[PDB]
């Protein structure tokens, strides 16, 4: 009432984010960037 | 979330992030020291300089202690008297702090892992004096010392690659490790620390006022992670 | 601080 | 002043974390001969000795990181440490 | 000392930090020997 | 308030002033109507 | 929780002084500054 209602929190304006993990798998693993739905890779299943 | 659902199918409403807010209020850490004018005069080593130093390394000892162990009872909050619970991240109230309660040197690794990948890059130890000694004389089961290198070398400036500090105001048997620019916001007025002498209520007396509005808060209560050890 | 040593 | 009284090197840590971080910066071990002898007797509790490295190397260098001096008008059982340019004035 | 003050209380009277005096006295430590002169000159070593 | 003190008066301690909050919330006030696209079209008269 | 802390208040910066007024006092009276504790006027009584 007297005098608190004067006072404003002090919000500050830019949130911060929670550190996500550094995005590990596209720098594990192999990254293609293709222009279609499917991948398809031929791969050696042996049996020669 | 992020709901990958069906593919061929009308994309459902996704849930959105949540946010959490601190309250670090602010308090007044004063000193009101009533020196007589007569000392001040008649000190040839400037007494009143020397007193208002005594008053900067009081006020350094009560921000720690405030800090650290602060109730929160008009006083900054510290990280160790917010609530504690031995829950994960995911599982854990963003209010509440998460605590390893062992009953070795194992639980200090646990603990690195508390916390998150990106903390632990920038992940400070604040170890009490005597949890400091604690750990130190933790000592392997072949009973050489498993922390410090060996009684030459002396206090290793890592405990899990990371700097450790020593904070005397913190339990006898609580340590702590986290991202500490992340996990506790201490906040000062822009006023800061405002010296006053008042040498005028009571002439032949310069009362020195000082007085600093600190504040204290878990703020991203997942980059502050506790160790409280047995008592023994 | 005052007249007292 | 602080004395630790135990009931094998834990009151050395201890006796250091005593000291204020800052003077830890210039404090230094006093010992008599026969304290420092039971000091390089401290042993790991597989034998091999935890101050000293080995009964080959020499006296070590420095105790607890800090520089260590023999005063042998201390009494058998009496170590100190301190920043004796703070704590003691001759 | 420093009070952990609030805002309807009001501020009461900290105590002054004590300073100590250390007196280091400083005492006379001599020694006195009586040697005979005869030693002084009949010592093939300087016994001075 | 004022005490309306004396010349030799101890000046005693008057009440300070109160403060009340009037807490206006804004809302959103909205109309939705869906014109066709054929009057905004077909028209002389501006629809929009 | 779900973006309701971010919305502050706009606390208006100046406080309504709900008592305040234009002092018809010292509008429809005459207002001498003067420097002491008591004011002579004169005022002729008349009698000429």
């Amino acid at each position: 009432a007297d005098g608190g209602y004067t006072v404003i929190p002090e919000l500050n304006t830019e949130i911060m984010r929670m550190l996500t993990d550094e995005s590990t798998m596209r720098r594990i693993c192999t990254v293609k960037k293709i222009s279609s739905n499917e991948f398809k890779q031929l791969v050696s299943a042996g049996g020669a | 979330t992020v709901n990958h659902g069906e593919e061929g199918k009308t994309r459902e409403q996704t849930s959105t992030p949540q946010i959490n807010e601190v309250s670090i209020k602010l308090y007044p850490v004063y000193a009101y020291p009533r020196t007589t004018q007569e000392i001040v005069d008649f000190s040839d080593v400037d007494i009143l300089s020397w007193l208002t130093g005594e008053i900067g390394d009081t006020f350094t000892e009560t921000e720690e202690s405030d800090l650290v162990v602060g109730d929160g009872d008009k006083k900054a909050k510290g990280f160790l008297s917010v609530p504690r619970a031995e829950k994960n991240d995911k599982e854990r109230d963003f209010g509440t702090l998460q605590v390893i309660k062992p009953s070795s040197a194992d639980p200090l690794i646990d603990l690195k892992f508390a916390l998150r990948k990106k903390y632990r890059k920038n992940a400070v130890w604040v170890v009490n004096s005597t949890t400091a000694a604690k750990l130190q004389k933790v000592k392997n089961a072949n009973g050489d010392y498993i922390w410090r290198d060996r009684l030459q070398a002396g206090d290793p400036d890592t405990l899990l690659g990371l700097p450790v500090e020593y904070l005397e105001f913190m339990p006898d048997n609580v340590i702590a490790l986290g991202d500490f620019k992340r996990g506790y916001y201490i906040v000062d007025h822009e006023t800061g620390v405002r010296t006053r002498p008042d040498n005028l209520t009571e002439p032949g007396f310069i009362k020195i006022f000082t007085q600093k509005y600190l504040g204290g808060g878990v703020v991203d209560s997942n980059a502050i992670k506790i160790l409280e050890l047995p008592q023994d | 601080s005052t007249g007292v040593p």
